[PDB]
RNA sequence: AUUUUUUUUUUUUU
RNA sequence: AUUUUUUUUUUUUU
């Protein structure tokens, strides 16, 4: 329980109690009523005098979701960038539009409420791999900017829009990590893990996803030109929440994800309810 | 029963602190009793 | 076709009734507004909320006369087509006279705090529109149109924040003394 | 002393509802609505307040409850867009909050068993019935006050209608931590659920986005007795409660 | 100081008025309107005061001022019957009070020569244009925003048409003792009206009963200088005032 | 705005206003004083009071030409 | 409402310090109203 | 039209 | 859900 706290020995875990003949029964319950009705061991058995040598810190939201979780992979290279006309697509640079909802672990987390509202830190790993024949192994360097909405997207690694004069950016070592913090920057005062609506009245938008949980987008690149060699650069981001305020709890999903922001859950998917071995009067 | 000595902020930012701590704040009453009349235990539910 | 001064000028058509002066979005970090000196600060923010302050200065004769109604349409809502369209939403009726201008604000009508400075459906700021009330009366021995001169301005009311590269400039190469 | 648990009368504006085997009433979240404050304000506009013509009870259309029947669905405001004083405010203003009593009607006999599920559930975002990247249509999320009958058809554009996932992923059984209540049929025969205005802004658009879905479930099929119709009907009453409206104007236009 | 009698602002709601050759602003009655006090109430329902949605400028359709031409008529609140939020109240609601600002736009130039008499008159009750025991219908005596031109043709069922006798066998030389306002080209191009409610009753049908009547007439002829075109535009714009709405129910159909 | 500050929430947005029939006009100006008139939206609509929960800080020039940029 | 604690400056110049901080001067009249006789609000802004 | 909102204490049903 | 109206005095623009 935690109704009374002792002065010897603090917060007792149930009280010491004995039989019962009384007209008042604490166990007779009606949930038609909508409510859970706190009831104790010691109104149904005879209990003895046991503290609770427990706080519940582990369970609390800000220790829940506050542990780091990856939240994207993505990928880079640093080969010879003449003769190639889509440098998004050769990957000389990549960006990811910012989202919590990728990594499913993270996501039943963050579901498990409808709103949301902390502060970011973001840690950025950078790993390298030599597949092809080398001498070396480069020492390579990336940038990761911060671009925010209606910030000019980089067309090639070399482009104008990575010199960042008002994104923030950071410059890291390949093997090394980048940590940042981001504030909350949502428009309304929580995220939205949840939106029952669209962006507009109209018969063809989208369903769902929305600005309200928008976290901007972050873009990667080598600053390092071309060696002899093609070196792959791995991008892995980890997202750790703190200052975390949580609202409205939800069932939890059982079914898998499909997509991002949406709740669509594939069709002829397998039961997730267990099926007994037996009756169901088996143990 | 020591006390951690860590609370010397080195940025600016209020986002650039570490996790906030426990709430103690512990009220599950308006998701296990939403009731709009009380409702003691050990009497009945209804009437 | 090309840049000119005749840009600033909105032009105003004599003996007209229940028409159309000008009609624009309120998306104050592109069209009308991108290379104002409001929307040229705006676009190195990501995030705007607050107030506009919008001013119409009336430059024909003085022995002229008009009524202007200049609305502002909330979001939600499509750009007004009539003029009984935009009288139901914030106007300002305006009666040109001694004092050659009108200061008609466009106050925050937003459900969430901050718009997006980039053009965005969600975080939309309406539609601004002007009408005639009545009419314009030229005096005799004068003929042509006379012109309104738009301005823009915040009020104290403005927020502007999370800086970013604007989308003005540009250079291919870097530049030599 | 001497009253009941049971007899419970709710008077709002110039209606009334009486019941006299309800089993209480829910307030989400132990809160009752209210009118939005100044400190949490942001829209600089006068709000409008049309107390006594827009916070009444509106009767939503009777549902049938048959043995093979899987439940239904309500969005709001939608459900009430076109009730009134309340649903010509609600197309007229850009901007508008809400709270709302729920109570939903189903009497039988002593000899009837049965049991419904009535839940409230903020930001229910429903899920397209094809999976992937697939979003639903405005249409079928807006259905007014016929709701959707999720004992219907698949069609194109529109939700999943597996009463089991909840439209959304989610199981069933699992529904109970949103402000729920029960009608069963031994002990109950209305249930009253009062919403206060959840949303993450402190005032939204009421046509755009619906901010609560309101699902009666059956939990336990409906077992009449020997003889008797198989069939029960199901009624809706939801009433707005602490109304402002924002940011008048001529009236926008909603797909169909 | 240092201000003027000329330059004028009124605020209603969302709407703003300006006006910089005004002549004044004309209280009917010197009375302001006001709210149905409880003293002299009578209905017991609550009243419904939806103020910002309602309580705004509205602007009629405008009137071509030619020189043949003899007057326009309103009646409120029959104006003001497909006007926004206004209008919907006004037809969901048995009862009904408002008081009006009326603002009565015609700019011209200094070589412009004419006069206007803008006049309220309260229960304008009109004559048939045929005389004895004949009425009139009831679409003449509610025209909406369009108003009645007074330059028209007799028609049957409707109301005299003869600016001179006022549609009632008054003359319009005596029409002053209404209140009342010029709009005189040399010094004027707005006048104000502010009306309270004028009835016998506390509070009454707004459908079936028109409280006041505005009639905008020339009294002296449109005189444009040469060569200008023989036309001025007249705009109305009528707010509500301090209006409640009582006995909500589902609204009433009128004829057409 | 930021004329008045106050001690349960400081820094009003927009005070509360209500209908205006007054000589005097705020929102009538002469831009060829070469002036810009602080006319507020309380000044033109009737408001209600809100808060700016905001300093112009991200806006300071000091912020606004110190980061580092490549040169 | 923490306090930073990074106020230790480790050079001997003022050139090598950081950040001045935000001037809470904010005067745009010099800009808005630089105009000789005063301009009230409401009043006519000539005669 | 010198009105609007913030909120106090009293009265009607506790 | 012990809320609704009657009306007082203070604050924001006189």
């Amino acid at each position: 329980e935690e109704v009374i706290v002792e002065k010897t020995k603090q917060t007792v875990a149930s009280i010491s109690s004995g039989p019962k003949h009384t007209q008042k029964v604490p166990i007779l319950t009606a949930n038609e009523t909508g409510a859970t009705m706190p009831v104790l061991p010691s109104d149904s058995i005879e209990t003895r005098t046991t503290y609770m040598h427990f706080n519940g810190s582990e369970t609390d939201v800000e220790c829940f979701l506050g542990r780091a979780a990856c939240v994207h992979v993505t990928e880079i290279q640093n080969k010879d960038a003449t003769g190639i006309d889509n440098h998004r697509e050769a990957k000389l640079f990549n960006d990811w539009k910012i989202n919590l909802s990728s990594l499913v672990q993270l996501r039943k987390k963050l579901e498990l409420f409808t709103y949301v509202r902390f502060d970011s830190e973001y840690t950025i790993l950078a790993t390298a791999s030599q597949p092809d024949s080398a001498n070396y192994s480069s020492n390579l360097v990336v940038q990761a900017m911060y671009v925010p909405p209606g910030a000019p997207n980089p067309k090639e690694w070399d482009d104008y829009t990575w010199q960042s004069a008002s994104n923030p950016s950071v410059f890291f070592k390949v093997g090394d990590t980048s940590r940042f913090s981001v504030p909350y920057v949502g428009l309304a005062s929580a995220y939205n893990c949840f939106y029952d609506g669209y962006s507009h009245d109209d018969a063809e938008t989208q369903y769902g996803i929305t600005v309200l949980n928008h976290m901007g987008s972050m873009a990667f690149r080598i600053v390092n030109e071309h060696d002899e060699h093609k070196t792959l650069v791995k991008i892995r981001v980890y997202h750790r929440a703190k200052h975390v305020e949580a609202w409205i709890p939800r069932a939890p999903r059982a079914l898998p994800y499909t997509s991002i922001g949406r709740t669509n859950y594939p069709k002829n998917t397998e039961p997730v309810i267990k099926k007994r071995k037996g009756d169901i009067k088996s143990y | 029963s020591n006390q951690t000595f860590t609370y010397i902020n080195y940025y600016k930012d209020a986002a650039s602190t570490s996790s906030a701590g426990q709430s103690l704040s512990m009220d599950p009453s308006k998701f296990t009793e939403p009731v709009k009349d009380l409702m003691l235990k050990g009497a009945p539910a209804l009437n | 076709t090309k840049d000119e001064v005749n840009s600033y000028l909105i032009p105003l058509n004599a003996n007209r009734q229940n028409e159309q002066v000008f009609g624009t979005n309120l998306f104050i970090g592109d069209g009308v507004f991108k290379t104002t000196l409001l929307g040229e600060i705006v676009q190195y923010y990501t995030h705007w909320s607050g107030s506009l302050r919008f001013s119409l200065m009336y430059t024909g004769p003085a022995l002229s006369s008009a009524k202007l109604i200049l609305a502002y349409t909330p979001p939600g809502a499509r750009g007004p087509q009539d003029r009984r369209e935009a009288m139901l939403g914030t106007h300002v009726v305006w009666d040109i006279g001694l004092q050659s201008t009108i200061v008609m604000t466009i106050p925050w009508t937003s459900g969430v705090q901050f718009r997006y400075t980039d053009p965005d459906t969600y975080t939309s700021a309406g539609f601004l529109s002007c009408w005639y009330q009545t009419s314009l009366i030229l005096p005799p021995e004068t003929t042509g149109q006379v012109y309104l001169l738009s301005f823009i301005s915040a009020c104290p009311d403005f927020k502007l924040r999370l800086m970013k590269d604007t989308q003005t400039i540009s250079q291919t190469v870097a530049l030599t003394e | 002393c001497g009253y009941s648990d049971r007899v419970q009368q709710i008077t709002l504006g110039n209606s009334t509802i009486t019941t006299q085997e309800a089993a209480n009433a829910v307030v989400c979240y132990a809160e009752w609505p209210e009118y939005l404050p100044d400190v949490d304000a942001s829209d600089v506009n006068k709000t409008s307040k049309p107390d006594t013509s827009v916070c009444r009870f509106y009767t939503l259309d009777s549902k049938t409850w048959t043995t093979g029947s899987k439940g239904w669905c309500w969005k709001l405001p939608d459900a009430l867009k076109d009730m009134g004083v309340f649903g010509q405010n609600m197309f007229f203003h850009s901007l508008g909050r809400s709270g709302y009593t729920v109570h939903v009607q189903c009497n039988a006999t002593k000899f009837h068993s049965g049991c419904l599920l009535v839940v409230v559930i903020p930001e229910h975002q429903l899920a397209s019935h094809e999976g992937g990247n697939v979003s639903v249509k405005y249409t079928f999320t807006h259905p007014g006050e016929r709701g959707i009958d999720l004992s219907s058809a698949n069609e194109v554009g529109g939700p999943v209608k597996d009463v089991l996932y909840n439209m959304n992923g989610t199981l069933l059984g699992n529904l109970l931590i949103f402000p729920h209540q029960f009608i069963n049929l031994r002990t109950n025969n209305t249930a009253t659920i009062v919403i206060p205005y959840i949303n993450s802004v402190p005032i939204d658009s009421m046509t755009r986005h619906n901010n609560v879905s309101l699902m009666v479930i059956p939990i336990a099929p409906l077992t009449v007795p020997t003889g008797a119709t198989p069939s029960l009907p199901i009624t809706v009453t939801i009433a707005p409660m602490c109304t402002e409206f924002s940011g008048i104007r001529s009236k926008s236009i909603v797909p169909q």
